[PDB]
RNA sequence: GGAUAACUGGCUUGUGGCUGCCAAGCGCUCCUAGCGACGUAGCUUUUUGAUCCUUCGAUGUCGGCUCUUCCUAUCAUUGGGACGCAGAAGUCUCAAAGUGUCGGAUUGUUCACCCGCUAAUAGGGAACGUGAGCUGGGUUUAGACCGUCGUGAGACAGGUUAGUUUUACCCUACUGAUGAAUUUUAUUAUAUAUAUACAUAUAGUAUUGUGACAGUAAUCCAACUUGGUACGAGAGGAUUAGUUGGUUCAGACAAUUGGUACAGCAAUUGGUUGACAAACCAGUGUUGCGAAGCUAAGUCUGUUGGAUAAUGGCUGAACGCCUCUUAAGCCAGAAACCAUGCUGAUUAAACAAUACUAUCUUUUUUGUUUGCUAAUGUAAAAGAGAAAUUAUAUAUGUACCGGUACAUA
RNA sequence: ACGACUUUUUUGCCUCAGGGUGCUGUAAACAUGAAAGUAAACUUUACGAUCUGUUGAGGCUUAUCCCUAGUGGUAAAGUGU
């Protein structure tokens, strides 16, 4: 696999509140921190589709809750530029709870996954319901 | 002691003094080495900013994650009329620089080259560049062959024909264009045949080619700290308001730290844009100038109703990749690389697919005066 | 020759002007201007105003 | 009242912090790969003292924020040396300050203590960096509260709540903006294969430029391919390049997306002009769209030579052999250094070339013993005289073919 | 900011106007039009938010939009050397 992503827009700063979109149990995602983030006094974390999340579950399955996830973003409702010639973009924000060398813990995404990020994530084109 | 926190400057020291520049023109501060080996050329071109536009282009990369597929990509365009060659200089080294031995001008030249020395042309007998332009042959020829013997470095005196342009400004822009290739025996024999003639874009630079873009920026006026140099907003509470200054410290040294950010001019710098790719070299004779093999359809480079302040781009013209310093209406200089370049990019030959000529007056939802008329159809 | 339609309208749709909208059940619509993207963002029936040409073709004007 | 505390500074550096030397042990065997007791020598002021020299007719008393600069005692990044360095790790270390050094939780808080990312989340200086920069939460005015202590008034480097943070229009500084003036001053050439400073140079506009000098900038990560290879007993598992991407910092730009409205069309609430259209009024009445101009959360672009350091070597003595040279002679070799590049250059009271021009220019003679309307100045005259050239532990001619021969100082 | 800068001053330029490009969203007006009902005749005549037609209409679009030598204009005559 290889992990090249190119440039999707800044998206989703930490302590945002974010769909779960699987049969994971986890209703909702509140993510605290983002893989990889540079470092710098100014900036806060930003999170975007092609990037790896850190979260907690506030909504969901009881085992789930208050234990840190890493997760993976797949619906985003800020706008990018995809190189087909349009602003893309969703009504709403989702990403999906795996383990930090990207395994499932759910099954089946049950809204649409962004081609960006599933052609990234072989697991999630796997269980994506539909690629956009 | 010690910040809390590191964080390197707002931005850089190295345009300090961050003043307004003094000369309108894009100005060579060095030209690419010659080469003895290289047939003589021209190393610049000035042309006129006309407007943005995006083209659409097929993409290389065998690995990349975007791959061949496609792309549309922001483009500006350059009108560029043929500049007129006047003059002929010889520079000689010397260990305290460059120095001038000689000029030698053409017979005939263009009024608006003369219009530009006259401040006043309107009120004026004239006078000026009248009487030395009759200068015997012999006169030409010793001042020549003196250039030959001691001189290292020729340049050629151009200017452009400012009546092509559709600006208000009648007075001519001229400059000095260094020849590089041959040794100043050639490169004299190629000013010489050039002499009196017209210099077309194309004549310099070739599709495909890298550029070096010389301008002064867009001006803003005297602006505050924050405008100027990006600086971070004070807090909510702040009692002399949130765009007060950085506070500049130091009880010893008993002085302001010039590195430090302050207000005064936004804009109007001197700034070289270096390797920008020639992306199409269009030609005014050319009726399907800005058409394509896969829209066929008759488009010159000029808008549907014509660039905002620009109207119909008049003559042959530069379509090159992204921004570039300055307002539209502004000249532009384009210089050939210091060094050669041997990248990819460089390499690459570029194959458009489209460019767009929609409005940008309005929100560009149309293309063409025809497909407008299809489009409607019955009118008043 | 051509690409796509315009989305409110038949016509050709230019490369970079547009903007697309993936909504809640996943159908793509396409949004050639912001004037059609407010009328969609606002939820209303855009075939009721008169300027359209779903109106002018249902009032058979065209 | 600095004849005397609390503050910087200062001396000192006990104490704190850092580096040593030694060699009894530890380090499987082994003093020194790594260590290092029992000792003994320094360095620093990044701690706190000791102190009371300075300031008591007022140097604003903590912390945070913002913001910049400097150091190195290097945490990571580059090049390396050593290893108890199999690989992979990793450790000690040298040239190194080129470049970076974060998001939060809790605190009045330096400090502290966690969680998360990370390339590492190094340590310090700048009046304990930074109150006519802010903030005013804490210590530290007067109200009030509880506890202890005090007969009491009251006390408490005990806890707690509440409590006005004054002035730049001066000079400089620095940031940007103009701008004359400049012969004790200049000149790197000028003139037709030969001349020439004991010589040239008015000025006024304008264009082309020169470029001393001053400034300077780009940066790190990931993945894959190399390669599941070398190495390894296996488990594992790469120094390296190559390719594609992204981060950070920078410089622009606005086509195009988004953001933006007292350009501008439409809608509508209350009131007013008989209705009507037309309108007006509500400090922008209020909505929807909103070109344009700005702008980012958007887009583009962001060099390579030289001389080197550490270090590895080479030839090679001192010393018959040997030796990288702390003899001569050399060589390769780093994010360091200087150019290149790029910015400024009334930072050089700097300058060149070109174009056109100001009743005006040239030679000789006499003079220069309403503010003005003939008019004088020399830091150097007194023979102001003076053409090799590498050297200089040897040169220069001339003849031969950089070398040989022969002369000459 | 103001200086300063970019300019042009009759093969131009300004000014409006026309045309282009747009932006808004279908004007006023009229209908021996329709319309929830209303009242007044024994299916017609009065009244009626509204909607449709004539009608992608009407408006606005250079000030720092575009084109046009299309209209009319295009002065002071001052000052330093």
């Amino acid at each position: 696999t290889l992990k090249n992503k190119m440039r999707i827009t800044l998206s989703l700063p930490v302590g945002a509140l974010i769909n779960c979109c699987d049969n994971s149990g986890g209703k909702n995602l509140y993510i605290i921190a983002v893989q990889g983030f540079g470092s710098c006094l100014n900036r806060l974390p930003a999170a975007s589709l092609g990037d790896m999340v850190l979260a907690t579950v506030k909504k969901g399955k009881p085992d789930l809750r208050k234990k840190v996830l890493n997760a993976i973003i797949c619906r985003q409702s800020k706008a990018w530029r995809r190189h087909e010639g349009y602003y893309i973009y969703f009504e709403d924000n989702a990403g999906v709870i795996v383990n930090p060398k990207g395994e499932m813990k759910g099954s089946a995404i049950t809204g649409p996954v962004a081609r960006e990020c599933a052609e990234l994530w072989p697991k999630l084109s796997s269980a994506a319901s539909a690629i956009v | 002691s010690h910040r809390k926190f590191e964080r390197p400057r707002h931005g850089s020291l190295g345009f300090l003094p961050r003043k307004r520049c003094k000369r309108l023109r894009g100005k060579i501060r060095s030209f690419p080495k010659d080469d003895k080996e290289k047939p003589p050329h021209f190393t610049a071109f000035m042309g006129y900013k006309a407007g943005m536009t995006h083209i659409v282009r097929e993409v290389d990369k065998p690995g990349s994650k975007l791959h061949k597929k496609e792309i549309v990509e922001a483009c500006t365009i350059i009108e560029c009329a043929p500049m007129v060659v006047v003059g002929i200089v010889g520079y000689r080294e010397t260990p305290k620089g460059l120095r001038i031995l000689s000029t030698v001008w053409a017979n005939h030249v263009s009024d608006e080259f003369r219009r530009r020395y006259y401040k006043n042309w309107y009120k004026s007998e004239k006078k000026a560049f009248t009487k030395s332009l009759n200068v015997p042959e012999a006169t030409k020829n010793c001042l020549l062959k003196r250039i030959e013997k001691y001189c290292t470095v020729l340049r050629a005196i151009c200017h452009t024909q400012p009546s092509k342009t559709p600006l208000r400004m009648k007075k001519a822009h001229i400059m000095e264009v260094q020849i590089n290739g041959g040794s100043m025996k050639e490169k004299l024999e190629f000013v010489k045949e050039m002499l009196e003639k017209n210099l077309p874009v194309s004549t310099v630079f070739n599709p495909n080619e890298m550029i070096d873009v010389i301008s002064v920026t867009k001006g803003h006026g005297t602006k505050g700290v924050v405008s100027r140099y990006g600086v971070k907003r004070l807090p909510r509470k702040t009692h002399r308001g949130l765009r007060k200054v950085a506070c500049i410290g130091a009880w010893h040294p008993a002085r302001v730290q010039f590195q430090i950010p302050r207000h005064g001019q936004k804009g109007y710098f001197h700034r070289t844009e270096r390797n920008k790719k020639i992306y199409r070299i269009g030609l005014k004779t050319d009726k399907n100038s800005a058409s394509t093999d896969a829209d066929i359809t008759e488009k010159k480079i000029t808008p549907m109703g014509g660039f905002p302040h620009y109207g119909v781009v008049n003559e042959d013209f530069l379509l090159l990749k992204g921004c570039v310093a300055g307002t539209k209406k502004r000249p532009i200089t384009l210089r050939k690389n210091i060094v050669p370049q041997v990248s990819r990019d460089a390499l690459a030959q570029v194959s458009l697919k489209f460019i767009d000529t929609s409005s940008k007056i309005g929100h560009g939802r149309f293309q063409t005066s025809e497909e407008k008329v299809k489009y409607y159809g019955p009118l008043k | 020759v051509k690409t796509e339609a315009c989305s409110f309208s038949e016509y050709r749709i230019y490369p970079g002007r547009g903007q697309k909208y993936i909504a809640r059940d996943g159908k793509v619509y396409f949004y050639l201007s912001s004037k059609f993207a407010s009328l969609a963002l606002q939820k209303k029936k855009a075939a009721k105003l008169r300027w359209t040409q779903t109106w002018r073709r249902n009032n058979k004007k065209t």
